[PDB]
RNA sequence: GCCAGCGAAGUGAGUUCAAUGGCUGAGGUGAGGUACCCCGCAGGGGACCUCAUAACCCAAUUCAGACUACUCUCCUCCGCCCAUU
């Protein structure tokens, strides 16, 4: 039952992120999630410190609720075209253990094939931007539903033009005809240092696309907090959780 | 594994057959989807790019055979009368006028267009009284005797 | 599929009824008193511009309540809160700001039941036994444990009590930011500032808004007509949406422009030049509510010329049990709250707004 | 002299839905105007989702220009469409606005005493 | 259940009434009833012979389906506005006993409560063109379904303007949500040659009125009939 | 181990560029509340309102049996833990 929990595509400078992280406390948020988006083209990896919250920001968001401290995450959206640059992916499984949530966005469907049958990965980034038609196979949905698999949808096409807005509303009506909706969760994008809603409505930007009258908001409510879990599970280990613990 | 295809008919109705002559795939595409993008958003209008397609076309019939999903055909068949006002070389008023729906099943969508056909040639004949018509009426009936 | 789910519904229900103040089978002080948690009370009153000094005194005195931050549990399963506060008067205490889907939200009942409404991570921490409440389908969402004070208090050496103590104690510690009030009823006195005296405690009194309206088109009722005879009198449920639209500091004619506003006020009407409007906003006590209903009903003792009185009263929407039984959900928003229209004659109407998931009581 | 006890439950009477909405408009240049948000409205469900949609039956409440609060009211059919139409963010002449909606309820009376906050300290 | 009964509103010449009327019986329609806009600033009543179909006329129109002959019907749209005007339809109901069904065109709010209440019409004609707004009372509106008044729209912006389509699907939303779609019954007018829809269209078209699914084509192809035998006993 | 086909009408649904579980209301069942009615063993029976009636999945010749995927639902054998005499 943990509410208010989205996935941002934001950093700019540090100015814009204190911005969106106010906004974000004081409209609806209480988890703030960062992505980073990496192509194919450029294939680097900067892991170690690069980001560096805890040490920018000031101690505590404040938010409008229960006034509870907000847990950050950094996450990784990598775009991945080529099957070389997939097992590339593949060779990071072992060698940089860090970004507890690794996002996949894939553009061949055998690769899309063997990321929901083989790659170990936690949510699959599903954007469809100028042109991209895609064919859904039920059974790699069938068992990433029972594995955990929760689709991600990225949307932020209503501030730069309307076609972009008509493609993202045909892939999402298409995903929610075929894949039937079990664990969609939707997620905004931020450029403009201004591109957040109220989130309660996010609701109905989720049931205009269906999914339920009231399971929209159900199911990302339980489906991010199950992502996070899914993550955990990724991280720390696939059944053990081990904490040091000095009181 | 399938999704259940709905299927409509719709004949244009109009004189001066340059009209009846200026029919094209992607020009009749491009229409329905203009003048469905005026009546309906982004959410009728690409919900039409992926479902609605052309699949069947005459020229000199005026008779078109249109795709339809399961939950737009009714969004798709309330935007059917709003096309008008097509602009061409020529100034002209074409119009469409639905004839039957039919609920996906082409073959039977066939069988009607059939007794549709024939409902149109045997109507047509006593009004007119030509035998030039006449005589291409019965090379018509002896070749369908010959089916 | 999608078309019916842009326009299927929000659940609606909306209850009237109509009664006598001198019939011995009227229970609303009953559904007062067995209400427990309100937040606005409104009272409206046509025709009457200077205030009485006897309902001034009973408005001036609803609260007070108290704010303590960051208390925790244990110290309400304590013998001492139990005997002081429980046992000698009626004693409320909720939870602040915290949402009834989202996160863990305790109550206290007057009779003893420490009600609290927690998420699956919470139940399984405490370790407390209670019932699967709210649901997702076939996923569970909010459990809600209740432990009786008064019959552990005849038996503190029990293990229910010790169990209860160690998952309060040691196990979970959980603290909130607690509202609270103690309607006196004992002849030992003993103040609450000096029992929370270690945590940060806030006196606070009911915020009271006073309006002198002028112009107010009211519409004309018949007492024994519920749902309205045709060109004579209106209807009670369009008066209800009327009175929401005054209560908004919206009253206007037709304005024929670019901004259209179109809306049909309840005809038959009749001008009304001063409209009292008082609003009580805070944690009110049911019992001054008693008073003030009671207030109302003797108003029309004397020949007055108000024909009839509004006191509406919208409760807490963050809070686990209203309406005696009932669980308040929060579906994109839906309230509880309930009205008093009030006649010359003794006869009252009482409605009952209903939100989106809860159920109603008679 | 009349008195007596009957019981009445309805199923759905509402058919009317009402918003508070406070805007937020980013830049410093607000030339707001009763009729310019009405137009706004209608012009942003005409593009997004259809003019026939566009000319639902709605009216706006208590239009405040200092404090930017408005109450937006449409029957039960075309909520969601205005809700989505709100939410995918049409503008008027290049200067994005951000439109957050404070509340929204069935109600004129539990939307305007609070629903939001419950107590502002 | 009587399928294609609808109203036109077109008289122009004999060509372009021959052109509508093969139209009418070449698409969609089994009974044509012709209607004639006479406004309030005229007060002209020429009744005996203005139109003469069957004298002009060839003998049958035919139809591409049932093929059965067409009944044709002369109405009469009477656009009333001042009261008086009224008083002047009120005293037509003894002097001149044709046009078999009588369409008052109310404007006034008053005028439209008499016309419910005690006016002996038809089918009260609501179209609005142009900035019209009306309100609706309830009880009149329920002592007409009781007594059989099938409410028109008439609607033809789809070739002029946009403007003009979001003041019609206004009033007609509108109507839909006050009136709860007992009796009312769409039709289109027929100024230019090219302003008619599908038969099976109107369904959809009400559709996206409202008023259900279904009841939209129920409602017409019952209170057509329905409006047919009125006027019979309101003639009879 | 091997050895036996019929091109002519149209499946208590029979389609194949691949239709058929759509809406409303009362009763069934799992539950809650009662200011309704009848009978006198504290009570019993009927009456009124609301919620839940899902998921797995989809037929192309049928049937029998076995399999795998089920949980609104019913008949039993049970285990652990909590509380009472």
């Amino acid at each position: 039952a943990v509410f208010a929990d989205l996935d941002l595509r934001a950093g700019s400078d540090l100015k814009a992120l204190r911005g969106l992280v106010e906004t974000a406390a004081h409209l609806g948020y209480s988890v703030v999630a960062i992505n980073h988006i990496v192509d194919f083209k450029e294939k680097k990896q900067e892991i170690e410190k690069p980001v560096a919250v805890s040490e920018l920001f000031t101690t505590l968001p404040i938010v409008q609720g229960k006034s509870r401290p907000i847990k950050i995450l950094t996450r990784l959206t990598i775009i991945v075209s080529d099957p070389s640059h997939c097992n590339v992916l593949r060779a990071t499984s072992s060698r940089a253990r860090l970004y507890d949530v690794v996002a996949v966005f894939p553009k061949t469907e055998k690769l899309f094939h063997i990321a929901c049958t083989h790659l170990d990965v936690d949510l699959v980034c599903i954007t469809v931007t100028e042109k991209l038609p895609f064919y859904f196979k039920r059974p790699p949905i069938n068992v990433a539903i029972d594995r955990g698999l929760a689709f991600e949808l990225v949307y932020s096409p209503a501030i730069k033009d309307s076609t972009m807005r008509r493609y993202t509303i045909s892939s999402a009506l298409n995903l929610m005809q075929i894949c039937k909706g079990k664990n969609v969760i939707i997620s905004s994008a931020a450029e403009r240092p201004l591109e957040i809603r109220g989130p309660y409505d996010v609701a109905n930007l989720g049931l205009l696309f269906g999914l339920s009258e009231s399971d929209a908001k159900a199911a990302v409510s339980t489906n991010c907090r199950a992502a996070l879990l899914h993550g955990e599970t990724r991280k720390t280990a696939f059944g053990i959780i081990s904490t040091v613990k000095k009181p | 594994v399938r999704f259940k295809h709905r299927y409509l008919l719709c004949e244009l109705v109009s004189d001066d057959p340059r009209c009846r002559l200026s029919l094209d795939d992607r020009v009749l595409s491009s229409l329905v989807r203009d003048t469905i993008a005026r009546v309906h958003g982004t959410f009728g209008a690409a919900a039409c790019s992926i479902g609605f397609a052309v699949r069947y076309l005459n020229a000199y019939t005026g008779i078109v055979l249109l795709r339809c999903r399961k939950e737009f055909y009714q969004l798709v068949w309330s935007a059917l009368p709003f096309i008008t006002y097509l602009e061409n070389k020529g100034h002209r008023y074409p119009c469409f006028f639905n004839t039957l729906h039919v609920g996906g099943t082409i073959r039977t969508c066939q069988k009607f267009l059939i007794q549709y056909n024939r409902r149109q040639l045997l109507i047509l004949l006593q009004n007119c009284t030509d035998e030039g018509e006449r005589e291409a009426i019965q090379k018509s009936v002896t070749r369908s005797c010959l089916l | 599929a999608t078309l019916r789910r842009l326009r299927e519904a929000p659940r609606h229900l909306l209850v009237c009824e109509k009664s006598n103040f001198g019939n011995h089978k009227s229970r609303h002080r009953h559904l007062v008193q067995t209400h427990y948690y309100n937040y606005r009370v409104s009272f409206l009153i046509p025709e009457c511009g200077i205030l009485s000094e006897e309902l001034k005194n009973l408005v001036m005195n609803t609260g007070p309540y108290y704010f303590v931050k960051n208390l925790p549990l244990h110290e309400l399963i304590t013998p001492e809160f139990i005997s002081t506060f429980i046992k000698k008067g009626s004693c409320y205490a909720l939870t602040y700001n915290t949402h009834i889907d989202e996160d863990n939200t305790v109550a206290l009942l007057p009779n003893g039941k420490l009600i609290l409404s927690l998420d699956k991570d919470t139940y399984e921490e405490t370790g407390l036994q209670g019932h699967p409440s709210q649901f997702s389908g076939r996923k569970i969402m909010k459990f809600i444990v209740s432990i009786d004070l008064m019959e552990l208090s005849l038996n503190l050496d029990s293990k229910k009590y010790e169990r209860i103590s160690w998952s309060f104690k040691e196990k979970k510690p959980l603290k909130f930011d607690f509202l609270l009030a103690w309607h006196k009823t004992g002849s030992e006195e003993s103040t609450m500032m000096s029992y929370f005296s270690k945590y940060q405690i806030q006196e606070h009194q009911p915020k009271v808004a006073l309006s002198t309206l002028r112009d107010l088109q009211c519409p004309v009722l018949q007492s024994s007509e519920l749902e309205g005879t045709p060109e004579v009198s209106c209807r009670a449920l369009e008066l209800f949406d009327w009175l929401g639209a005054v209560f908004s500091n919206v009253d206007l004619n037709n304005e024929p422009n670019n901004f259209i506003s179109t809306y049909c006020c309840p005809e038959p009407s009749t001008v009304v030049a001063k409209a009292y409007l008082c609003t009580i906003t805070g944690f009110i006590l049911p019992e001054k509510i008693c008073l003030l209903l009671e207030h109302l009903c003797h108003y029309f003792d004397e020949p007055k010329l108000a024909p009839w009185v509004t006191l509406s009263v919208q409760g807490f929407a963050d809070s686990p049990v209203s309406w005696e039984k009932n669980e308040h959900g929060f579906r994109k928003g839906g309230e509880h709250l309930y009205n008093f229209v009030i006649f010359n004659n003794q006869d009252y109407w009482l409605q009952m707004a209903v939100g989106a998931n809860d159920h109603c009581p008679p | 002299p009349a008195a007596t006890y009957e019981r009445v439950v309805y199923k759905n009477p509402s058919e009317y839905h009402y918003m508070k909405v406070c805007l937020e408009f980013q830049d410093c240049g607000v030339g707001l105007n009763a009729a310019q948000f009405k137009q706004l409205l209608i012009s942003a469900v005409k593009d997004l989702f259809g003019e026939v949609d566009a000319a639902l039956p709605l009216d706006i409440l208590t239009y405040e220009e200092k404090t930017l609060s408005a109450i937006l009211r449409i029957c039960s059919s075309g909520l969601v469409k205005l809700w989505s139409s709100l939410t995918l963010l049409g503008s008027y002449k290049g200067k994005k606005c951000a439109f957050r909606v404070i509340q929204v309820s069935p109600f004129l009376l539990a939307l305007s005493g609070n629903s939001r906050e419950l107590v502002l300290d």
